[PDB]
């Protein structure tokens, strides 16, 4: 007899058994699948889709530069972003037509956001390409050196604390005629460096994507933010819109577009859902056809927020994308290995390099600027997934039977990258129409479906997502489980998250209560082994258990011990929402309660509230007392910056004078220093006055306090 | 895989201990968590995963 | 006979006619030795006493 659970399907319905078509619980471990010939496959195939469009020579980087827009019309059923204009500006007006005010109020909330932003919020993001130093950065980091340099180009509008004022120091810059970076040697001995950069150097640098899936500088993140809000506020406002919900009104979304497709059906006619994805979403997305569908949108507005919603289009039409770190060539006669830069791909032999490579290169030689290939049509993953998400709503909501004309008529969701159509119409005929004409209009707004990778079959089922529609079941896959194992903040912090997690997914990931017992036992586990904390009983001779067996012989009740001192696990399906020391805090001992609550030990450290119970993974919020086992575990570790602490050694010190700017951000008019010194006054005098400083202590902090007086004067 | 489907002749699997069920629920789910356990306390797989 | 379980929350009867080959775990001790005597006695459900 030989195994083979895919019989299993025969009898258990595949939807119902999904769970056994997801090989991997996590993140694989081996994160393969880019490199730089990945990026010259992108370019080449991005240029090949939109070949038969026009032609043109850029003014500023003499990059050339393809328009696919307004295009003869496709002719075969291969991809092609030949997009018309005067079509996705019929479909955007029938879509306000449908939806009136959408627009507007989008608008209003859009302007309101670019008021009261700021600049930090550029700090939140994921890697960043940094200009200045020509590689990636993290987003602080790239953020304080493009500050740094900005402030010794004479561009200092960022200074206010304005995001809108960090885009109008931009505009300052990409007009300059040069830029002037700075460097220091930090060894032996310390120097410095200077580099200058002509206007087509560093507006080439400003439009790059450094590729790792690739990512731009901090020149194109304003841009693309506020767009992005505006898009938000959209799709916020549509029903057939899949984003940016959650995992439980999906489901809801889902049940009530299938509800509404198939009882509004009556006994003469004939449903059909089609799940569907798109051939080549970022590829094919013209950067021209967002710029005229924001054009339509922000009609009838300040001219300011029309420009600002702009830019980010222009911008992104014109960008560069990067070629890596370059190619490495081995030798197996002197077995002798080397690294090629990228930036010599342009003129190097063609020699060196296979068939395939070879072709990449002959294609992509031409598009080569500076290193950079130029690619005009097409666009990048993870920034303009709203929009294209509204353009497809749009074309969704123009299969309304008032458009059709005719009896056919369809609906459905789209979250950008999937779909799920659904097509009613009288006759098999009706259905062949509707879903003809779908696809083509799809086809003149730029869009193509995936023909291999999407199905059609008659409404019930479907998928959206990784949700599995199956009369009225949806099961929920997206991410699959959690991980379970210690989070590794803390002792107390990972036994919260661990604790919480569990308690989460059993309240929304379907858990179930017998999984929940056994996730609980080892997380136990792993926890206890982690952190060297076995029971004080148990003999496992790790390095802390000779203490541990010592509090175990010490101590009376050995039930109230937490977990981390040698104590026995108390949890279950009943208190996962306890933090621990609560939940055996009546059986703690007095000695043992006193010790590990002492609010003098030198283990526990506070940070800023925004990081105080509460960790980034997305961020999840758990509750824990503050105890002994509070502790933080140790750090691990051409920079424009002179000092890179300057920031955070500032703020300090702060804390001190001023204990509630941790807790809240501190609003006041004077400068630090001053405030610094009216408190240090302030404290040494009433200090003197109680009678636990003497006269000697007062003069030095008066004499100290008139000389910081007198430096800051200067 | 035929034979990594298949039962030794030891338990493979030590889990840790939880807190008394008190919730018929409770009960319920030791109950099921328990023959679980059973059907997979000694499978080849479990050694695997111990090994 | 009625038998409860506080733990599930379940209540059940049990008839006298299965009272012949039954456990003596559920009863307690004075209940358990009754029926220990009279075990030897009970006839198709019925006891004899002459
Ligand atoms: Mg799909």
């Amino acid at each position: 007899m030989d195994v083979n659970p895919t019989l299993l399907f025969l009898k258990v319905p595949v939807q119902n058994a999904i769970s056994t078509t997801f090989p991997y619980t996590g993140d694989p471990p081996y994160s393969h699948g880019t490199g730089t010939g990945y990026t010259m496959d992108t370019v080449n195939r991005t240029h090949k889709y939109s070949e038969k469009g026009k032609w043109t020579t850029n003014t500023e980087t003499g990059a050339p530069q393809l328009n696919p827009i307004d295009g003869p019309l496709p002719e075969d059923n291969e991809p092609s972003g030949y997009a018309q204009t005067d079509c996705v500006l019929e479909a955007m007006a029938f879509l306000e037509e449908s939806h009136p005010g959408i627009f507007e109020n989008s608008c209003l909330e859009t302007m309101e956001i670019v008021q009261q932003t700021r600049v930090d919020k550029l700090t939140q993001g994921r890697q960043t390409y940094d200009w200045t130093l020509n590689r990636n950065q993290p987003a602080a980091t790239a953020l304080a050196n493009t500050i740094e340099v900005f402030r010794s180009n004479g561009l200092t509008a960022n200074e206010s604390g304005r995001l809108i004022d960090f885009l109008k120091d931009v505009m300052d810059s990409m007009d300059k005629e040069e830029m002037e970076i700075t460097t220091h040697f930090q060894r032996r001995t310390i120097g410095k460096k200077k580099q200058r950069l002509n206007k087509r150097s560093y507006l080439i640098r400003a439009l790059t994507l450094n590729t790792m899936i690739a990512t731009p500088g901090m020149q194109i993140r304003g841009f693309v933010y506020f767009v992005e809000a505006l898009a938000r506020s959209i799709c916020e406002k549509l029903e057939q819109s899949g984003l940016p919900v959650g995992g439980n009104e999906k489901k809801a979304k889902l049940a009530n577009v299938v509800r509404k497709m198939m009882t509004n059906s009556q006994d003469t006619e004939l449903s059909f859902t089609i799940t569907g994805d798109n051939t080549k979403w970022n590829e094919n997305q013209n950067p021209r056809m967002f710029l005229a569908m924001i054009t339509y949108i922000t009609r009838n507005q300040p001219e300011w927020f029309r420009n600002v919603l702009s830019i980010a289009p222009i911008m992104f039409s014109n960008k560069m994308a990067r070629l890596g770190k370059g190619y490495m060539f081995e030798s197996k006669s002197m077995k002798l290995r080397t690294q090629v830069p990228a930036e010599m791909l342009a003129n190097i032999d063609l020699k060196y390099f296979n068939k395939s490579t070879r072709e990449k290169i002959e294609k992509i030689r031409p598009l080569l600027i500076d290193g950079t290939a130029s690619l005009s049509p097409g666009m990048m993953m993870g920034m303009f997934n709203m929009l294209s998400t509204v353009l497809g709503v749009s074309i969704l909501n123009l299969g309304q039977k008032k458009y059709t004309k005719t009896t056919y008529w369809w609906d459905g969701l789209q979250s950008s990258d999937d779909f799920a159509l659904i097509v009613n119409a009288p006759n098999h005929e009706g259905i062949q129409a509707g879903v003809d004409r779908f696809y083509r209009t799809c086809k003149l707004v730029g869009i193509n479906m995936s023909k291999k990778k999407s199905y059609i079959n008659r409404t019930g089922t479907f998928e959206f997502t990784s949700f599995f529609y199956r009369y009225g079941f949806v099961a929920n896959f997206s991410m699959e489980l959690p991980s379970f194992g210690v989070s590794g903040i803390n002792e107390s912090a990972d036994m919260s998250v661990g604790v919480t997690v569990i308690k989460n997914n059993m309240i929304n990931n379907d858990l179930g209560p017998a999984t929940a017992q056994m996730a609980l036992q080892l997380f136990i586990k792993d926890y206890r082994y982690t952190y060297r904390c076995h029971r004080g009983d148990t003999q496992i001779q790790t390095r802390r258990a000779f203490e541990l067996g010592k509090l175990w012989e010490q101590t009376r009740s050995k039930a109230g011990l937490l977990v981390s001192d040698g104590g026995p696990n108390l949890y279950n399906i009943r208190n996962l929402h306890i933090p621990e020391v609560c939940l055996k805090w009546e059986l703690m001992d007095e000695d043992y309660q006193g010790r590990l609550c002492n609010p003098m030990n030198p283990f526990v450290s506070h940070k800023e509230i925004d990081s105080v119970n509460n960790a980034v993974v997305k961020s999840m919020e758990y509750d824990a007392v503050a105890t002994t086992h509070s502790w933080i575990p140790k750090r691990n570790r051409r920079g424009i910056l002179e000092d890179e602490q300057m920031y955070q050694k500032c703020c300090n010190l702060f804390e001190k004078f001023f204990p509630s700017s941790s807790y809240r951000r501190p609003v006041g008019i004077s400068s630090m220093v001053e405030a610094m010194v009216s408190r240090a006054r302030i404290d040494a005098r009433i200090d003197f006055e109680s009678g636990r400083i003497k006269k000697e202590e007062f003069a030095e902090i008066m004499k100290i306090c008139s000389t910081i007086e007198e430096l800051r004067r200067q | 895989f035929n034979k990594a489907c298949e039962l030794t002749d030891s338990s493979w699997v030590e889990l840790d201990e939880i807190g008394e069920d008190v919730a018929p629920i409770e009960h319920i789910a030791s109950m099921r968590r328990n023959y679980f356990t059973a059907e997979v306390s000694h499978c080849r797989a479990t050694e695997y995963i111990m090994k």
